[PDB]
């Protein structure tokens, strides 16, 4: 909906953070397993 | 609408309606033992008993708006199918408010429906047997089949909407609230469908969608009835292609195109997809994954059309001759396809229609 140049904005940033969140995962599992 | 106690000492309202199909000309209607079995913000859904045959009847009462903008009652004149639950009389009333107009639709009841047979499932950490979830989705699809032949697309598939009986496990369409005959070249509105249901071309904003947006709601359903839950639980309409795209992977390019194209040139986050066997658990039946995935694509034209599914393998044990339902009694009815319904794609009632049942 609503501006398209504003939506893929909103929608970008949400797609970031999930690649952040999925990378922060890995990184937990990594630190886990050296425990 | 008048009222009276009838023996037993029951409250007998008495209307004048119109029949939902045939002539119009309207006839005294009578019923009595009213209780409320659903809600809306602008309704009630009412059980209640005709008067004259004993029948189980629903009344959906739907508050009147000029800017409501509601085809659901010319829409239910038009259908007649075994799939969608059909319309016995309509007729208005008012509240006790000044200028509460309500349009009453008297509908066949039916006792359950698809969403709480499945919650009562999930709730048993269970899982429906594949055999239901076959008959379901056939039924659905079918009742898609023909209404998309009018060019009439629902825009609201979802579980709560699927009316079941689950002694003769017969499906039923139901809820045209938001439905509308989709003309080529006349937009529509774009937020539409219940979210966990809706499209990724509506979220994009897209107005000139067609009525494969059905297909991907009921790609949604099959989905939910293997997983147990909303394959695709969105907190907004934007998290909602979020959690689509954290599935199925970013769309591509000519995906995007596809549903809008006013988004072609954007450069989006690559999220990678889960694979498809990881997304069900590991002893879902595989064709049931197979079909999921051709009915939850990006590209609108390239999910099956609803006659294309009901050919789907995943249906084949519907088309055995041998097949009948685990409690004992046969299938409900299943390959008596009208040419309305046939209409899109004609020569696939050869496929639709195994010889058993042409005999
Ligand atoms: N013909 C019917 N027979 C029995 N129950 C019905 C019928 N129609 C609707 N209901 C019940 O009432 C609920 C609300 O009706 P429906 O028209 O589907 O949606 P809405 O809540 O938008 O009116 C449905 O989910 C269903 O549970
Ligand atoms: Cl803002
Ligand atoms: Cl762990
Ligand atoms: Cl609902
Ligand atoms: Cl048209
Ligand atoms: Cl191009
Ligand atoms: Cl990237
Ligand atoms: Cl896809
Ligand atoms: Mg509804």
């Amino acid at each position: 909906g609503v501006e398209p140049q504003k939506f893929a904005e909103e929608l970008i940033h949400r797609l970031e953070a999930v690649q952040r969140t999925r990378e922060a995962e890995e990184k937990l599992e990594e630190r886990l397993k050296r425990v | 609408m008048k009222v009276s106690r009838d023996k037993d000492g029951s409250k007998v309202t008495t209307v004048v309606a119109t029949p939902g199909q045939g002539p119009d000309r309207p006839q005294e209607v009578s019923y009595t033992d009213t209780k409320v079995i659903g809600n809306g913000s602008f309704g009630v859904v009412y059980q209640a008993k005709l008067c004259d045959s004993g029948e189980l009847v629903a009344i959906k009462k739907v508050l009147q708006d000029k800017r409501f903008k509601n085809r659901e009652l010319q829409i239910m004149r038009k259908l007649d199918h075994c799939n969608i639950v059909r319309l016995r009389y309509f007729f208005y009333s008012s509240g006790e408010k000044k200028d509460e107009v309500y349009l009453n639709l008297v509908l066949d009841y039916v006792p359950e429906t698809v969403y709480r047979v499945a919650r009562h499932y999930s709730r048993a950490k269970q899982t429906l047997p594949v055999i239901y979830v076959k008959l379901y989705m056939y039924q659905l699809f079918r009742s898609l089949a023909y209404i998309h032949s009018f060019g009439i697309c629902h825009r609201d598939i979802k579980p709560q909407n699927l009316l079941l009986d689950p002694d003769t496990a017969v499906l039923k369409l139901c809820d045209f609230g938001s439905a509308k005959q989709l003309v080529r070249g006349e937009p529509n509105v774009s937020y539409i469908c219940s979210r966990y249901y809706r499209a990724p071309e509506l979220i994009f904003g897209a107005t000139d969608y067609t009525s494969s947006i059905d297909v991907w709601s009921a790609g949604c359903v099959l989905a939910e009835l293997l997983l147990g839950q909303p394959i695709f639980p969105g907190d907004s309409g934007v998290d909602q292609l979020v959690e689509i795209i954290k599935v199925l992977g970013t769309p591509t390019r000519e995906q995007i195109r596809e549903m809008n194209p006013n988004y072609t040139e954007f450069k989006f986050p690559q999220i990678k997809a889960h694979p498809w066997t990881k997304v069900f658990r590991p002893r879902t039946p595989p064709e049931a994954i197979a079909l999921c995935s051709r009915l939850l694509e990006y590209t609108p034209t390239a999910r099956l059309t609803p006659l294309e599914a009901c050919a789907h393998s995943f249906f084949d044990e519907l088309r055995d001759p041998n097949v009948k339902l685990p409690n004992g009694r046969d299938t409900p009815a299943l390959f008596n396809f009208t040419t309305q319904e046939l209409s899109s794609n004609p020569p696939l009632a050869t496929i639709l229609i195994p010889p058993h049942a042409r005999h």
